[PDB]
RNA sequence: CUAAUAGGGAACGUGAGCUGGGUUUAGACCGUCGUGAGACAGGUUAGUUUUACCCUACUGAUGAUGUGUUGUUGCCAUGGU
RNA sequence: AAUGCCUCGUCAUCUAAUUAGUGACGCGCAUGAAGGAUGAACGAGAUUCCCACUGUCCCUACCUACUAUCCAGCGAAACCACAGCCAAGGGAACGGGCUUGGCGGAAUCAGCGGGGAAAGAAGACCCUGUUGAGCUUGACUCUAGUCUGGCACGGUGAAG
RNA sequence: CAGGGGAAUCCGACUGUUUAAUUAAAACAAAGCAUCGCGAAGGCCCGCGGCGGGUGUUGACGCGAUGUGAUUUCUGCCCA
RNA sequence: CCCCGCGGACGCUACGCCGCGACGAGUAGGAGGGCCGCUGCGGUGAGCCUUGAAGCCUAGGGCGCGGGCCCGGGUGGAGCCGCCGCAGGUGCAGAUCUUGGUGGUAGUAGCAAAUAUUCAAACGAGAACUUUGAAGGCCGAAGUGGAGAAGGGUUCCAUGU
RNA sequence: UGGGCCACUUUUGGUAAGCAGAACUGGCGCUGCGGGAUGAACCGAACGCCGGGUUAAGGCGCCCGAUGCCGACGCUCAUCA
RNA sequence: CGACCUGGGUAUAGGGGCGAAAGACUAAUCGAACCAUCUAGUAGCUGGUUCCCUCCGAAGUUUCCCUCAGGAUAGCUGGC
RNA sequence: CGGCGACGUCGGCUACCCACCCGACCCGUCUUGAAACACGGACCAAGGAGUCUAACACGUGCGCGAGUCGGGGGCUCGCACGAAAGCCGCCGUGGCGCAAUGAAGGUGAAGGCCGGCGCGCUCGCCGGCCGAGGUGGGAUCCCGAGGCCUCUCCAGUCCGCCGAGGGCGCACCACCGGCCCGUCUCGCCCGCCGCGCCGGGGAGGUGGAGCACGAGCGCACGUGUUAGGACCCGAAAGAUGG
RNA sequence: GGGGACCGUCCCCCGACCGGCGACCGGCCGCCGCCGGGCGCAUUUCCACCGCGGCGGUGCGCCGCGACCGGCUCCGGGACG
RNA sequence: CGCGACCUCAGAUCAGACGUGGCGACCCGCUGAAUUUAAGCAUAUUAGUCAGCGGAGGAGAAGAAACUAACCAGGAUUCCCUCAGUAACGGCGAGUGAACAGGGAAGAGCCCAGCGCCGAAUCCCCGCCCCGCGGCGGGGCGCGGGACAUGUGGCGUACGGAAGACCCGCUCCCCGGCGCCGCUCGUGGGGGGCCCAAGUCCUUCUGAUCGAGGCCCAGCCCGUGGACGGUGUGAGGCCGGUAGCGGCCCCCGGCGCGCCGGGCCCGGGUCUUCCCGGAGUCGGGUUGCUUGGGAAUGCAGCCCAAAGCGGGUGGUAAACUCCAUCUAAGGCUAAAUACCGGCACGAGACCGAUAGUCAACAAGUACCGUAAGGGAAAGUUGAAAAGAACUUUGAAGAGAGAGUUCAAGAGGGCGUGAAACCGUUAAGAGGUAAACGGGUGGGGUCCGCGCAGUCCGCCCGGAGGAUUCAACCCGGCGGCGGGUCCGGCCGUGUCGGCGGCCCGGCGGAUCUUUCCCGC
């Protein structure tokens, strides 16, 4: 809505808010990111450190699919199965532990942030972090790898 | 000019963009026009499925999608051979065939041939001359059961095997998943250089005594 | 020559007053400088000087206000000198 | 000297008087040899003097034609914040307006060139612009054309 | 109808030409003088290109490129 | 334990109403409010209107700090407005602004290059300028004469206005 | 916004400057009002629309509000006060 | 009477022509014609920038910049 | 409490003309400074200049919320409106968020207390519990001795208010610890189908746009910056083709 | 591949207790109120007129005057320490 | 030294055909800047863009891998979403910048050369006859010509192919008509023509009315039609239309059946024996350009110049090695996609005569320039011309009367008719240019139903009317309360689950035939 903007309030005011002395001129200071190493150096250094220069090795023909490895933490691990699955295992008399296939849920690597409920579980993943494996074995579970 | 904190922006509007702008005011009209063509095509092939030929079961290529199965271009010639369908007859009865697809594994080959055999059973074939049926189908079921199928023929369906909760064995509990992955990466990384060093030691052993 | 040939101001008074000799465009010559284009409070020669009918100022010319109209003869405030 | 700053150089001549002219001199700021130095004829070329001539002047006057002027008819434009009497003051340091004073009398005509820092043109001088253009050059970077080497078209025989 | 004249200095020899619309000149041109390139598979020049084109329907007493500027008289030294 | 009285103002769009205290300059600039204003759209006003819409004019009556608004009178002759939302090509004194129109200047400058006109008559409402006659002059054959090229294109010729 | 300027005092260059350059506070710029005749900066005082009272700085012959007090004490005559 | 004047027909076209040379002329345009387009070219520079009331209210300083008529930056401001 | 009221008067500070006193220079603009002898403006009418797209940032409103979002497609008599609206859920592919760190190979965020033991060697095997530590502040909330009452007292029956002290402490802030990735220094252990130039672990500093019981996503609006003709008008120029 | 079992949400019912009839409604009662029709037909009630009537409110068509009270202010007398 | 065959050339107004030029919005092939940004500027950017040249079609181009990948693999082209402002390029500055995978729209595949076999099996032209005409085809005939072994046709093309045997299946194609369907289709398939509801009812407004009231029976009439336009207003019913799987008529096209004219001629599986490919091309060097392509993405020039268990690709140059993947240097192909030009339509929160196209109108017109080219201004009487008869002054323009009209205070550039500016009338004023702010005063035009100046509540008094005032009776309707008095309830639990995978659903990453269909 143009009726809600400053232009409707700047009618009758000669400089339209831009000022009498400095005026409103086309491009004082340059166009775009002009003078980032010259007359705009302080802004670029103050707010965008690292902007200028090369770092690291380039890699031609990067294929993002090859590096595809979504991760899930242990605190969210039991959300990949139904609530029926986890209550049944807890009240199960035997040592039967449910299987959580994180690849089926869309994750490849299991990370170890958080803590697990005290009940065994079999976790199937492409990759495991060291601490995720340790926490799964602490609750009596097992980690088995898939390809 | 930069003003305080902000994101260094690089708009790509230096190239006279206003002369090549694609508006979408014909999008509602385009959706109507394609839908008329879809309906007209379905009427033209009256009993044949509206979507078209049956397509094969296909696993997606890369490591991002290789857990997912989709529909492919056409059944392979190897798939048709063990299904007993001529590669020139199949296209006349609604089987799409891709001459340039090979079957690297038997499971993919064997899954697609059950798709073909099962589709062959579901197929109702009208005789070329309705008065004289040679080997088409019985008129009892080709009359009443003949209906234009809507949607893809036998839609490709991602099936998940449900794993039964079981007791964890001690062997499973003793497996070191993280150590195995770290050792496997090292073994694959140093396989070539280990063979060279073993070879260079072998050349030292064949001449250790002189 | 004369009594004397005093010094100055007025947008270094005064160019819709003039003139255009000088400076200070474009042509050209000389000297010096510069590789050169070219330069020179150096010299020289040739080089368009536009408009007032407006307001005021001033100069003159009719008139205007008050004594009823109109005329003759007069006075002198003031200004110039 | 169309070339000399000093310089109105010095001497002579021309005049009553000459920063002018001519003649002469020359340590010539900074003359000079394809251009130097002369020399008739010629020149809408620059300069000095003389005779004659004259309103150039003393020193202005008179006359003629066409205007201007007045009238009948016809009939623009430039320009215009508002306007239009001065002295001083202060003020963007030169006012028509403001302050203090002088004062101020309708509507006009022919003139006039003091003012309106009059009009005409977004100063051409000067400076600035990370604005040009014409031209020049061992400025930077190139380039047509040219000179040279190589490969191909590109062959057949001999002396080496 | 229809030249004022004379004595000189400077520049340009002369006649000619020139900035239409501020400069007619001492400027340009000029004849004369000097130098340079070239014998044609060439000199100079045009051309995006063709063994294209101009000089050239030409051939050194000719074409092309410069400087100086009639006549007279001279034109000195320096190739770092 | 109201009752001879059966009764007792207003209020409180709560985005409303009421009380008390202090305070009030403003360029550049920022913000808020606008029942300020323009045009169009969705709703709404059982809205207005040929028994007179819009627009315009007005020594008419008023309202608001103001932007503005309402009403009377006239003209006009077919449409228009309020409120809740929505959306803008939405508000002018300037830009040597654009287009159009109009002033002062001003009945002014001016209608002054090439010697020159005059008398009578005719037609005609009307004659300095037309026509005829008379007279005085000019071009003076390198013409203000007689014919062509280029260019123009009907300007040629009659009659009429 | 990133042209500042002015005044008391301190202060550098300069003969000096309504010059140029600093320090400190205030001001003008952005600010009207009373007074200084007049005036960006001085003195008083800062401002919604008004009535009454009183002041500031400055004034009270007349212009022009207020001494039209029987004001006090002296000084001073200028033919540029 | 001549490097004379002139009509018509031809040829040379824009970084090109033509020039007895003045940067002259090339359709009132020439130290690079005219027409259309790229093009609403860019401008740290000049000019303008349209209703009301209420509240708050500056800076011409720091640092860096081919920076000195401009920006970035801190400061001063407003709003939430 | 008084006077006066219809063809002459009564009231109307507004509005029309005139008079007088006081005050009062022409606006706009640049500027330290304009009434300026600084520029633009003779007059009137109509037109006339911060817009739209995209991308960010922050603030605000709305829905859902560790999710969120169908915008591309498809299904619905194919169409007055309707080019709308509705629906999809094996259309959520995908985007953004839910994990960071390193150039990279890669790695990748849980601690506290109670016990027996090696030697509770700054320490390794377990048990049990609780589930992101602690200090100082911290709105709010909780307990609360003692008070405040009645026509009066020996004696409690029900709750209300004030209340010194004490307690649990939100968000947030300061600080101290802890955890993840990079990199240094020191050092000792552990694992095996590959006994390796293999793999893992510790302590102490330090680099990170991290963790430490999520806050995001979509839509709308406003402001600011930027690329676009970019608030409007304005060159001297350059290029292409005639 | 089906078909089953189980679990989670549901469903309409067969039934009781629980809080209430609620802003989800009806029937009965009780109280109250209103309306219509009778009765009541006049010391009641209601309607309109008159008084230059009284009490209240608002306000006087215009132009004026006075009085006391209170707030602010400028002055003047008298007396006491 | 002649005549023949062939080869390579030439002429013809030879017989019969074809191309040229235009448009050019979209598309294909080239060529190709500079302004601009970088706060200067040269690489870069602008941009493979403007301008320039060529060539097409209703689309074009592309296109069935010398591909993508590195996976558990996908599988022609084109378009959309995303990948992604990412990998990468870049005075690594300003800036630039894809692809694969994934999800969709659409979906379609094929043909030669070569290698071989088949008595050239092949093709064009010319005469004759028949069936036809409707773009000129079919059949038969010709000791009729020509092309062609310097290679036509059939089979066949990497997905392998061919030929022989053995076995099995006889299985059935495409073309033009005769008559008729289903009537072609979301209810016609398309094109054209002509038609189809209901007030001009009563009273009134007006110049005119389409306006305003009314139209008993639940209401004037129709409504599958209340879109729109016209008509003297403003109309669902006055008219044209509008709605309708409404009617009639005319013309044209592909769809099934029986027949006709002719073609029409073996397909699959196993085994055996054979056969298998595109060269001044690839590739390499170099140069220039181009790209995100970076020790060089693509394109081109020049030089070099291949191979056949070969060649290409595998995003860092090179050697060795394994592996993966495709098979270049020949060709065709619909759909999804594009469309500021054209034909014909529909619509709009757009503009409303200085706006919107330059152009609402005799507009690319008038006009300007030698030319290239530049390029306006300009809408409105009235319902109807009913466009002012006639009289009178004047030479006429122009007037005064008269007349039409609702209105000419609408009179042919005529709706309305502002401001600037001007004329006249009226009022007021006038020597400090006007104009302005504050304060009064005077005059004037108007306003105030101004002109004897409020209203109304109660009570008192006077003089009159009317019922009926209260209280009781009957009926109706409301408000409030009631152990639920009685229901119907509702919220929360509470049990048998009688109740559902037959006699109720939807889900679950929960368990199973140990009763049932594929290894
Ligand atoms: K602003
Ligand atoms: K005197
Ligand atoms: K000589
Ligand atoms: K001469
Ligand atoms: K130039
Ligand atoms: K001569
Ligand atoms: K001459
Ligand atoms: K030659
Ligand atoms: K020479
Ligand atoms: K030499
Ligand atoms: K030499
Ligand atoms: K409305
Ligand atoms: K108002
Ligand atoms: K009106
Ligand atoms: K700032
Ligand atoms: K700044
Ligand atoms: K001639
Ligand atoms: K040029
Ligand atoms: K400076
Ligand atoms: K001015
Ligand atoms: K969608
Ligand atoms: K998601
Ligand atoms: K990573
Ligand atoms: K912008
Ligand atoms: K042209
Ligand atoms: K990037
Ligand atoms: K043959
Ligand atoms: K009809
Ligand atoms: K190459
Ligand atoms: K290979
Ligand atoms: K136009
Ligand atoms: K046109
Ligand atoms: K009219
Ligand atoms: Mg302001
Ligand atoms: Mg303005
Ligand atoms: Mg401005
Ligand atoms: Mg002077
Ligand atoms: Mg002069
Ligand atoms: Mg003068
Ligand atoms: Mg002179
Ligand atoms: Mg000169
Ligand atoms: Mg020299
Ligand atoms: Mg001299
Ligand atoms: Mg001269
Ligand atoms: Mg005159
Ligand atoms: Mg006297
Ligand atoms: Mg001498
Ligand atoms: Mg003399
Ligand atoms: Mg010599
Ligand atoms: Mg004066
Ligand atoms: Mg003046
Ligand atoms: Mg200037
Ligand atoms: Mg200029
Ligand atoms: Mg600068
Ligand atoms: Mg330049
Ligand atoms: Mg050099
Ligand atoms: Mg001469
Ligand atoms: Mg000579
Ligand atoms: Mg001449
Ligand atoms: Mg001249
Ligand atoms: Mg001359
Ligand atoms: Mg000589
Ligand atoms: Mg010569
Ligand atoms: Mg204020
Ligand atoms: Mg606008
Ligand atoms: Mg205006
Ligand atoms: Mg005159
Ligand atoms: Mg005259
Ligand atoms: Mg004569
Ligand atoms: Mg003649
Ligand atoms: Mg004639
Ligand atoms: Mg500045
Ligand atoms: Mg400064
Ligand atoms: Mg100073
Ligand atoms: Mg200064
Ligand atoms: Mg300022
Ligand atoms: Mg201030
Ligand atoms: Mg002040
Ligand atoms: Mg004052
Ligand atoms: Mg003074
Ligand atoms: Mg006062
Ligand atoms: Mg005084
Ligand atoms: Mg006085
Ligand atoms: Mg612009
Ligand atoms: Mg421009
Ligand atoms: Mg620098
Ligand atoms: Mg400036
Ligand atoms: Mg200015
Ligand atoms: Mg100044
Ligand atoms: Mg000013
Ligand atoms: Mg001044
Ligand atoms: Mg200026
Ligand atoms: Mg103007
Ligand atoms: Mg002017
Ligand atoms: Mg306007
Ligand atoms: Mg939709
Ligand atoms: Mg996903
Ligand atoms: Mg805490
Ligand atoms: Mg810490
Ligand atoms: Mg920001
Ligand atoms: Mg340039
Ligand atoms: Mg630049
Ligand atoms: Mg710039
Ligand atoms: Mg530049
Ligand atoms: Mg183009
Ligand atoms: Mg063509
Ligand atoms: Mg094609
Ligand atoms: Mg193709
Ligand atoms: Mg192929
Ligand atoms: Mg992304
Ligand atoms: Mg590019
Ligand atoms: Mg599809
Ligand atoms: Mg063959
Ligand atoms: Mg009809
Ligand atoms: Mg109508
Ligand atoms: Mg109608
Ligand atoms: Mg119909
Ligand atoms: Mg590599
Ligand atoms: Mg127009
Ligand atoms: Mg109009
Ligand atoms: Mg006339
Ligand atoms: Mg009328
Ligand atoms: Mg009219
Ligand atoms: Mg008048």
């Amino acid at each position: 809505p143009s009726r809600l903007r400053k232009t409707r309030k700047l009618r009758g005011h000669v400089s339209h808010g831009h000022g009498r002395i400095g005026k409103h001129r086309k491009h004082p200071g340059g166009r775009g990111n002009a003078g980032g190493l010259h007359h705009h150096r302080i802004n670029f250094d103050k707010y965008h450190p690292g902007y200028f220069g090369k770092v690291g090795m380039k890699h031609y023909h990067l294929k993002r699919n090859q590096s595809f490895c979504p991760t899930v933490n242990l605190d969210k691990l039991w959300t990949l199965v139904s609530e029926q699955t986890r209550v049944n295992a807890a009240k199960n008399k035997t040592g039967a532990a449910p299987i959580i296939d994180v690849v089926r849920s869309g994750y490849y690597k299991v990370l170890g942030k958080g803590k697990l409920p005290k009940q065994p579980v079999i976790v199937k993943a492409k990759f495991f972090s060291r601490r995720a494996e340790e926490k799964i074995k602490s609750v009596g579970g097992a980690c088995v790898l898939v390809a | 000019a930069p003003s305080r904190n902000g994101m260094v922006l690089k708009p790509h509007f230096h190239k006279d963009w206003q002369r090549r702008v694609a508006t979408w005011f014909n999008q509602p009209a385009r959706k109507i026009r394609r839908r008329k063509a879809r309906q007209a095509k379905a009427r033209r092939i009256a009993p044949r499925p509206a979507s078209g030929p049956i397509r094969p079961i296909v696993r997606c290529p890369t490591v991002r999608y290789h857990t997912k199965v989709r529909a492919g271009r056409g059944f392979s010639l190897e798939e048709l051979r063990v299904a007993g369908i001529h590669k020139k007859v199949a296209r006349t009865i609604g089987i799409s065939v891709d001459p340039r697809r090979r079957n690297k594994s038997t499971e993919s080959l064997q899954a697609n041939v059950q798709r073909l055999k099962e589709y062959r059973s579901k197929l109702i074939l009208f005789p070329r001359k309705p008065s004289a049926p040679k080997k088409g189908d019985s008129s009892a079921e080709e009359l009443k059961l003949a209906t234009q199928l809507t949607g893809p023929v036998m839609p490709v369906r991602n099936v998940y095997k449900k794993e039964k909760a079981r007791v964890i064995t001690e062997e499973e509990k003793n497996f070191k998943a993280f150590a195995s992955l770290r050792m496997a990466r090292a073994n694959a990384r140093l396989f070539g250089i280990r063979a060279k060093r073993a070879k260079e030691a072998a050349e030292q052993d064949v001449e250790k005594k002189k």
